[PDB]
């Protein structure tokens, strides 16, 4: 019970992880190669890119999460290892509904 | 492409010697190298879902 059992949930993550993949490859070839910085920048746009889409969405729950649909964040532990996480809300969708009829 | 000789004798006197002068810039572009200490490391890629 992962949000997974869901179609679309694990097609957006794929798409994303696709373009990502596409993106790398094309930026092996620049003069300074793979790196930390050029790696955001990139993300970023295509992140917005598929909010203005319609893909990703805000956090039901305003207090508890922030109102940004995706958290972009890289972290440095000692100098070898670097690391970069990007996190995602997907798109609900409905498919179970419910009606109460009553009398005044 | 500007050239302009000079003279250098004030005349032909003394020791009949003809002696003519021209001033030259040279612009050099000199290298200096900064020594610099190599190490290795990795970067790593995670996709995650939100809460």
């Amino acid at each position: 019970d992962n949000y997974l059992h869901f179609q679309h949930v694990p097609s957006l993550m794929n798409a994303i992880s696709r373009f990502f993949v596409q993106l790398a490859r094309q930026m092996k070839h620049s003069p300074d190669g793979i790196t930390a910085a050029g790696l955001t920048k990139g993300m970023t746009k295509l992140l917005d890119r598929f909010v203005a889409s319609g893909a990703l969405v805000a956090p039901r729950d305003p207090d508890a999460d922030g109102t940004e649909p995706y958290v972009l964040k890289v972290t440095q532990a000692e100098f070898d290892k670097w690391e970069v996480v990007w996190a995602c809300c997907p798109t609900g969708v409905a498919r179970r509904i419910q009606g109460v009829p009553l009398l005044i | 492409k500007s050239i302009a000789f000079q003279d250098l004798t004030t005349g032909t006197a003394d020791n009949r010697l003809f002696a003519v002068g021209l001033n030259l810039t040279v612009v050099a572009e000199l290298p200096i190298l900064a020594y610099m200490q190599q190490t290795t490391g990795t970067i790593t890629v995670k996709a995650k879902i939100l809460e």
